[PDB]
RNA sequence: UCGUGCCUGGUGUCUUGG
């Protein structure tokens, strides 16, 4: 649960920038490409693998 | 220009200073994009394993 | 009836040994 909080926050940061880059063009934005699958799937799989209870870039 | 040259020599000051010693008080640390701090020359001879 | 030879891994962490 401690993980999944941070990992879900990361993906809301992704869909954010992806909505932005797309509205500014004045076009329309699509969430299917915005949804970065590799946040959960890899974060979990990472922390459960190394043992480091965090993100990979702040793992120290 | 003085401002852009100051940025060049300060960041130059950072890289040259971090080469010998990668443990400064109140200073960012040299790290690889591979997610680890660089072993400076001082780190090759500081510790029990150097 | 033939003639060539030492390649060869670095980094971190947990478990465990006296």
């Amino acid at each position: 649960a401690f993980l999944f909080r941070g990992m879900f926050k990361n993906l809301l940061k992704e869909v954010r920038i992806y909505a932005q880059k797309f509205i500014d063009r004045g076009k329309d934005f699509n969430l299917e490409l915005a949804i970065k699958t590799r946040i959960i799937s890899d974060g979990l799989k990472y922390s459960l693998a190394t043992g480091n209870w965090g993100d990979q870039k702040k793992a120290h | 220009a003085a401002h852009v040259i100051a940025e060049d020599v300060k960041l130059l000051q950072f890289h040259v200073a971090t080469m010998v010693d990668n443990e400064l008080p109140g200073l960012p640390r040299a790290m690889q994009k591979s997610g680890r701090p660089l072993k400076s020359l001082k780190q090759r001879l500081k510790g029990k394993e150097g």
